[PDB]
């Protein structure tokens, strides 16, 4: 076998709040650890476990309990959330030797829920100019308004998720206080975008509220998404 | 128990060579490695170091030199490609002692632009009126993108797309502003070649 999962891999909470971020390793490794990444400080240990059953205090402990069920199986429990909390952790098994991760778990613990907001995104469509002078179209899309920065943008070019071509922001940037934007290129041929029977898509997915988490506001409740701006290939002339 | 990485990010072009330097402060004897980190995925290790030979491969010539003498373990690459940009992460464990990392350093490799024509142009959202921004592309790797200054307005920092051609990489940033009439040729002001939507049928 191969693997370390996390899950969830996004989650949103309210200070206060109890948070259990869970690993499932299918390497029969005996070690098991709780990192998490900030700026400023790389990876940093906060628990770690020798043995099913056993938990070993890492180097920033405090806020967070462990708990190892099984061999497989490693927990980490902030009891009473705090927005310092807020982080991107990562679970990594181990046979004494080299770690092999997870792919991360984003948390945002927050003081008021109502922050949480999906984005809108915008479809800007290839310059003329650019088309005429490279035979090439960028298209640009553009996400905006978004708190919880958990998000993945895609492209779908009729119905088929694309990855030749596009290049998008590695890092949401935040243009107010509870705000976030993220922007993508997707580069193709004059040819192609010319085609009307081409379809473009921009996709966004949201990771924010469950179905369960209480919304403590008269606003539709801003739960996990999937958000698209999309157009067609235009002929010329 | 303690590693440190002095440098948080190093910029190096494609061709050049890259040295990454890493200091640990371990009581005992110390086992040491390299992880890195691809944008937004776990850390995957590089290469690492237990015993017997000081200087440790990895893949692609990364080569890890360790020195109890004087404590470090500097990674070194004889000639980086754009691929090899990622975060890179220096780690020290022993027996009995769980993975220390360092804070990263972020090697951002610039690729060679052999033809590179400067332009800005302005796109449009065609499902909304007003809404507009400026695409600036097709730089040279070494031009520095201007910076934001006022509220309200934005500029992204570069980033660079790959097509499936033999040259196809770009350089690509992107500008907006809430402002009633600002265009691309003032807050890109720093650069060349801005080619206005004015449109033409043939
Ligand atoms: C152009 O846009 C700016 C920025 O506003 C933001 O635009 C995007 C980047 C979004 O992602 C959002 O984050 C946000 O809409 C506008 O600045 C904002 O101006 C308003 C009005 O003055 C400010 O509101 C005030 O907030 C203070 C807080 O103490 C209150 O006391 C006031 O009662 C009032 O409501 C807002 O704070 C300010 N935002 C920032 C980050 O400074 C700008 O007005 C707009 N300009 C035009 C001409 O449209
Ligand atoms: C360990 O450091 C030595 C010395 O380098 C300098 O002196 C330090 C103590 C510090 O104050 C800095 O100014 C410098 O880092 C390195 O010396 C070189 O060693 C190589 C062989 O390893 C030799 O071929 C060079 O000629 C030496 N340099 C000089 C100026 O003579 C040494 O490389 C370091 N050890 C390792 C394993 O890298
Ligand atoms: C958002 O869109 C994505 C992409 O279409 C959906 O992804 C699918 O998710 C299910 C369950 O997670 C998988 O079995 C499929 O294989 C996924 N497809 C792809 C192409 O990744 C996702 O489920 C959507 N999410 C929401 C909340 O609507
Ligand atoms: C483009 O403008 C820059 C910035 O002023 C300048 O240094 C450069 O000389 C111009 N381009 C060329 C090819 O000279």
């Amino acid at each position: 076998e191969a693997a370390v999962t996390q899950s969830p891999r996004n989650k949103v909470a309210v200070t206060g709040g109890k948070v259990t971020l869970s690993c499932n390793q299918t390497n029969n490794h005996n070690n098991m650890y709780w990192y998490r990444q900030d700026t400023g400080h790389g990876l940093r240990l906060i628990h770690y476990s020798y043995g099913a059953g056993s938990t070993e205090k890492g180097d920033i402990p405090d806020g967070y309990k462990a708990s190892r069920p099984s061999q497989e199986n490693f927990s980490l429990i902030l009891e009473l959330a705090t927005p310092s909390q807020t982080s991107v952790y990562f679970c990594a098994s181990g046979g004494g030797g080299t770690l092999y991760f997870g792919a991360g778990t984003r948390l945002s613990v927050l003081e008021d829920l109502r922050n949480v907001t999906p984005p809108k995104v915008s479809l800007f469509e290839p310059s003329k100019a650019e088309i005429a002078n490279k035979q090439k179209a960028t298209l640009v899309c553009l996400a905006r308004g978004f708190f919880p920065d958990h998000v993945e943008l895609s492209w779908w070019v009729n119905g088929k998720e694309v990855h030749s071509g596009v290049s998008t922001d590695p890092q949401a940037y935040k243009e107010s206080n509870y705000s976030y934007c993220l922007s993508s290129r997707l580069r193709v041929s004059a040819t192609f975008w010319h085609n009307p029977r081409n379809h473009f898509r921009c996709q966004v997915q949201f990771h924010g509220l469950s179905e369960e988490d209480k919304w403590p506001e008269g606003s539709p409740k801003p739960v996990t998404q999937n958000i698209s701006a999309e157009a067609w290939g235009r002929a010329d002339c | 128990q303690s590693v440190t990485q002095p440098d948080a990010r190093v910029t190096v072009s494609e061709g050049a060579s890259l040295q990454l330097r890493c200091k640990y402060s371990y009581s005992a004897t110390p086992y040491l490695f390299w992880y890195v980190q691809y944008p937004r995925q776990g850390l995957q290790l590089l290469l690492k170091y237990y015993s017997g030979d000081p200087v440790v491969q990895g893949v692609n010539g990364f080569e890890a030199e360790f020195s109890k003498s004087n404590s470090s373990f500097h990674l070194r690459k004889a000639s980086v490609h754009w691929s090899d940009s990622a975060v890179y992460f220096c780690a020290v464990s022993g027996f009995a002692s769980a993975l220390t990392f360092g804070s990263g350093t972020k090697v951002i490799v610039l690729p060679y632009i052999q033809n590179p024509e400067p332009a800005v142009y302005a796109l449009k959202d065609p499902r909304s009126q007003d809404s507009t921004l400026c695409l600036f592309t097709d730089f040279d790797s070494q031009i520095n993108v201007p910076k934001t200054m006022e509220s309200g307005t934005f500029i992204t920092d570069a980033t660079v797309l790959d097509m499936k051609a033999m040259d196809s990489k770009s350089n690509g940033a992107i500008a907006w502003s809430n402002q009633t009439s600002f265009t691309c040729q003032d807050i890109f002001k720093e650069t060349n070649a801005t080619y206005p939507s004015s449109d033409v049928p043939c």
